[PDB]
């Protein structure tokens, strides 16, 4: 169920935009807590990032809010849209495993555009390697956590 | 300037003029006592809180972003007056001040009682204001006590010869706070 | 009557109709108790008196003439109700039966004591009357304890929100005694 | 006189001389301390009767026609002593003084004992004697404590040797009050 | 028949028939309570002794020759009574037991008091006794109380009317101890 | 975790998810009991913050932005157990349950006692633990009293004959925690 | 030493630079504490702006923190060099005024943006009717504060 | 010796050098104190003996043939000292000077404490010695409390930084009494 | 059921008689008590009047006592005469009022004769105008007490 | 300083009116308190006699008390006269027993009514017998006192 | 049951022998509990030591014990031997009678010595009046014990 | 000062006469405390019998005690006797050493007749052998004490 065009929906475009919020923000000592998958847990490269693609998709709306039709709302609403795009270019798991490996962080929104930066980057470099990388099944990784 | 009840959680704050800095800050808080002596409520670093024992249970301290809140649990009269909060960074340090005013609702009570020599004729009314920190009463014409709680409290008498001229008025105040009593009629016809 | 403020020296009276006599009548006073149930105070008879151990010191009894005295030396609480003189003539008895009304002067109390949640914003005022026989407390608008004495006391409470309505009154009653509390404003 | 004992209820009396007179007199009461020290226990004008708080039910005032009567309602010992009356008609006043005495009637006891070294041949017999006001102890032959209730207790040991010289008698006195203590046989 | 005033050091002995024997007799006594039960109350072997712990310091025990003491170091009123000696050698063993007497001495008291209703006229005068074990009290004419040490008073009335016959004689009495009271004459003529 | 050792501040924390509402949050923490019972700590709501009168002291809470704390002030052994965060925006509730650890760090006692019957040969020595929660003591080879504090005490007694067999270990553990008592020698 | 200059100043670019610091933070229930001009004790508002200014060049620094060469740190770089132009526009009022009509808030980011946006806009406005508005006396506009 | 341990019984023995005398000769035995001081514990002459009040119940005193013993019935701290016979044979007196050793066994205790600021990363670990008479503490290197008993209590504190180096070893002594604590591991 | 003897049924000799008691007493602060009219609770003169009379009848056995044969006895004595001549000048009003209006007095002999001298004194008054006076229903007045 | 005047200075006129007094007086159980001689502590008839008319003076003025120009106060003014007529037929005793064998008296106005009279009557039997008999040194009965 | 050869048992040979037993005793202040009748409460001479004789045998066994072959160990065993010679001169009396008149003694070894001296010594002494005497009837006087 | 006579004093009278003490006793659980020399202290063989042998001498008056005229009071007369002619056998010591190596034993009286009886037969078995024996220095093993 993914396909090439896996390799083509995540564009320098849209990391462009995530370093755009990061740069924009004001540095305070300010902290907030949200939940993200954490790489003490899921090692593994590949499935860390599908989990962790997947979560950041689904905690977005919860954790990145701007003003509607600001610069980064659009940004946003275009990351979004972005997700719809990529749905089957993840194949799904276990649904035992839907809480596995995930944990808070109680950090800064700095500190969470970084993470959600990161994990955007390296999904797609994958992507761009190979399209079907994401069709992997990443059960047994899911049930190690939480080691 | 903050103000707390009697019984009340109230917090006081200083902050890091800095505001992407925060559990960098060593935070110390200081009750000033009478000599401008500083006693050391508590310290905080990096989010860790250690509250001195004589004051464990009565304060507490949290930061949040470039702020520093000093909480008292429940405001008791002893803890009227200033607070001291100095923060470090290396070698540089400031010092912020906060005045903390505890206050007590005025009671005000009226009751009266009758001579009994030479003869029952004469009506003694007696009106009492307790409250911290100022309580006051009077009478309207035609010594302090201190209590176990730390509060204060003051009476006035106001003997009426035969025929009784009732109602009476007796005024009560704390500062703005304001109450009032009436004796309006005796027991007997 | 009588009545008797709580802590006054007080007399119920008694006599003989023959003016002639006095110290031959055997008195006794008696506190009647509930009910159907009297208790001596104490004996009077020939001009020898003798109280009762248990009312020693709260009652005493002389005679002057044909009339025959019951001094309570500070009235209390317990001592209001009715009392029986026995007064006894050989073979002839005549029973006198006083009431006595004990009343403790009213004391009424105000303060006031704000809301701590969900915000400061309600005012709660208290109005407290002690006394004897009858407090009772009401507020103006737009149960009962026994303390250790006998006497009674009463609370009422009144909440009032944003913008609180002050000045407000509470009367405070015993019977047609009658005192106010008034709360006028707030410290801030 | 007067001599009341301990417990007992007990009047001391005044006067006015003009027979016709009787409630228009101010009078007042004075236990007389130690000394040129007059103490207030109560005043009577007009059939009003004051008693100062400290002395409320242990004594009271009344009249009778022109006769005026201080009464105690339970003598203890610190009445004993003097009283003053000062008796007041318009400009003029009239004092008498009385004195009361409170007596305690005598407690005599006696106890044995026997050595416990160097032998058991020794036996001490102790009398004591409680009293107000003066208690006198002694043994017939071949210092004072004060009680809580103010008064006095002496005692005193005789001891015998074997062989022990049985009955032996203490007088116990008061003043003309006399009891004996007699020990006449050891248990063996 | 072994006899002691309250507060008095007394002894119990039991012995060992065979007079060359001592140390080797295992030794054990009791107190005897009110159900013939025994309640231990220390042992003795070889010099070596151990008194139980409720009763350290009220009872020892100790040796010499063929002979084993129980020492009670102040006799209390509950010490009256009996007790067990337990003495074995090997499989034999005898028991010997012995009654302890403890007295109190007698106090006789005298007092009296007048009436106060109808008149002043009828004196009674009261004679009292306290002892163990059996005090008694009796006036000579023309409810027992248990006191917290242990012992027992007992108390007769005798009312006078006037004019009084004085003197009066009150016999007291323990067992063979006796004390008499004579009221002789009143405080008034 | 979370572990607090006895004495110690310690924190618990819970969330919302949208991390743009703070204040808005209806937020009470209970402490959950046998078995289902929950009862209330205090509330927030609007930096308003009420700790019910029983906790008072005991417990704070506040806010950060998002984050929701619950401060304990001097963990007590009462305080280990579950914990309820109830967070409310209008209709919607979210609940989170947390656990807390409260530890009483061990005392491990070593005493000896000699024999007093029938000799002095035989030497019992004790070896006590108190911790929470696990108290557990041995003597290595060749009774839970519940304290004041909530604490657990736990004795073992052994008893060596003549020679005594010296040295002997003790061994003490809460659950990893271990110490252990060693007696070397007697006094002689 | 204020001049028809200061009518020029503040442009509208400083403005949508200071829009743009707001429109791109990200929302969140964080608060920090600043301190700022009592709004409630200098109702005034020539002398409310006069002491505003006089607090606004700190208040960037510590409080309007972003990475170098960054957009918004660029917007405060050319807010700075701003400030710095306008110092002409102002006279000094006494000294003893220095700590007067202050006031700590503890609030939002996106609240301590839009206090800084509202003193240049009302600056900005107050200065394009009137060059020399800011050469007022302000004295006792300050000595009733508290 | 002679030594006793605190609660045993203990026995001081005197004699006469006439083996065939024994009731005749008064004996008197006396604790000596600070520092000449001689006070009289009690008396015997023929087999009559008598322990003065303040020593009852802690001492006794009896005979066997010419020879004399002071019992102590539980061995208290205070007994610890000298103690004095005084024997006497009309003219004759001969004395004998005897020391009593109390001792009570040591308690060795181990419990450990983490730091709460500036982190919790410091282990302050204390070990404790209860003894009589002379009770002694130390840590094996890489304030003296005086009870109501009498006895005496020391204690030392080791603090460890991270990572601590376990284990740690106490070391107390009375005299040639010894015990060990050695704290293994913390709980985590 | 009265009539005109009414009109001088009390002379001037019973009057004289009153005041002879009255001058013979000893002047002392002695106080005695006794039942008598209320006159706060029955201000109505003829009424106050009315009652007092039957209560004159005991009053003077149980209050004004003096030995067999003497002055003041032989007084006493016709004034009990008096007031049995006096039973039909008054007409009865409701029992229900026999207590009524009445009230103690802890007073001194004297004043007790006072009180007594004036009940006779004004009923003479009234008795002297109006002989029928004392037939006034007196059960309203008494039963407002 | 006496004289055969003394013999009859008391006529029974003195007598009947003191008889008129108690006569006149209400049956009460009133008492008032007095001072008069202590029969107890003076029981020597002549001296008594004596001790008592050094008294009956003030007593007279304190104690029996009359409203102007009554029958009752006119022999009280005749009885003070009485009395100073007496002044002579009783010789003086040393001052030091002024206050001797005197007592206070609880007692009813008629008691002391017949006290007063005996003395009177007393006096005047002794008188009527020997008119010199109070010419008697009392100094030793007043002294036992 | 008694007869004639009764006043012919005891010799003052076991007489010396008993003196002998307590002149050779070491004196110490050393005291024993033994049993023995009570001369307070049996005074009557005869029925004293017929009471005495019943215990003497017992008495010697527990009592009086010494080192075999030893002069004063074969004294006992010919004074115990003497005892069962005498059996026939004493006629008993009632069973009931056995434990009365009988008291323990705290004494003295020589003290012990002397008691039984005595019975020994007072028993040959009146057995030589009247071979008879002990046949007395001594039920009465052992009653009166206590 | 000591000469050839001592080996004739102590005689087998004097011993048989030590026993007979000893098997004229009655046996009782009896103690009574007396001094003695202590073989614990005093393992010398020549030195504890000096010491021991002059210690029984000046005891026995005060633990051996009989009434007058008995064979018993006879023989202690005779030991006592016996102890003057002795006199020039034993040579002095330090006065130092008068109460040394000595102690007190509780013990029964036969017990006490067992240990002078052996004092007795010992030394006398000494002086058989060497009338010279006692004039040995005994000072150092006397020092010893309490060793
Ligand atoms: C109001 O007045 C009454 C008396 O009319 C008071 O009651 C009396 O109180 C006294 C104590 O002051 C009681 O005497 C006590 O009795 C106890 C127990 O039997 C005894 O142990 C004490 O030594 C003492 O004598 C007395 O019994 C009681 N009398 C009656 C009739 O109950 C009462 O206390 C007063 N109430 C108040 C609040 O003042």
């Amino acid at each position: 169920d993914p396909s090439e065009y896996c390799s083509h929906m995540i564009g320098s475009g849209h990391l462009q935009s995530l370093q755009r919020l990061i740069d924009s923000q004001m540095e305070t000592s300010c902290q907030i807590t949200f939940e993200f998958v954490d790489q003490e847990q899921l090692k593994d490269p590949v499935c860390y990032l599908k989990k962790a693609f997947l979560l950041v998709q689904d905690i977005m709306e919860d954790t990145m809010r701007f003003r509607d039709n600001t610069p980064n709302a659009i940004a946003i609403v275009q990351l979004q849209e972005l997700s719809l795009r990529l749905k089957s270019c993840f194949t799904k798991d276990y649904e035992e495993h839907d809480k596995a490996c995930v944990r808070t962080f109680y950090e800064t929104p700095l500190q969470l555009l970084e993470k959600v930066k990161n994990v955007f980057n390296e999904t797609k470099n994958l992507l761009d390697k190979d399209w079907n990388i994401f069709s992997k099944n990443c059960n047994n990784s899911f049930a190690e956590c939480s080691s | 300037a903050v103000t707390a009840f009697l019984g009340e959680r109230v917090t006081l704050t200083s902050y890091w003029r800095r505001v992407s800095l925060g559990p960098e800050i060593e935070v110390s808080w200081f009750k000033l006592g009478p000599g401008e002596e500083q006693v050391l409520i508590g310290r905080m670093h990096h989010d860790v809180i250690f509250i001195e024992w004589p004051f464990r249970g009565f304060f507490d301290i949290h930061r949040s972003a470039n702020t520093f809140f000093l909480v008292v649990t429940a405001a008791n009269i002893s803890h009227d007056g200033n607070y001291l909060c100095r923060m470090k960074l290396g070698e540089t340090e400031v010092t912020k001040q906060e005045h903390l005013s505890v206050v007590k609702p005025l009671t005000l009570s009226v009751h009266s009682e009758r001579s009994q020599f030479p003869d029952f004729s004469v009506l003694t009314v007696t009106c009492t204001v307790n409250a911290f920190p100022h309580p006051h009463v009077q009478w309207l014409m035609p010594g302090v006590m201190k209590e176990k709680d730390g509060s204060l409290s003051v009476a006035v008498d106001l003997s009426l010869p035969k025929p009784w001229h009732l109602p009476v008025t007796c005024v009560g105040k704390n500062d703005k706070e304001e109450a009032h009593g009436v004796y309006v009629s005796g027991y007997l016809s």
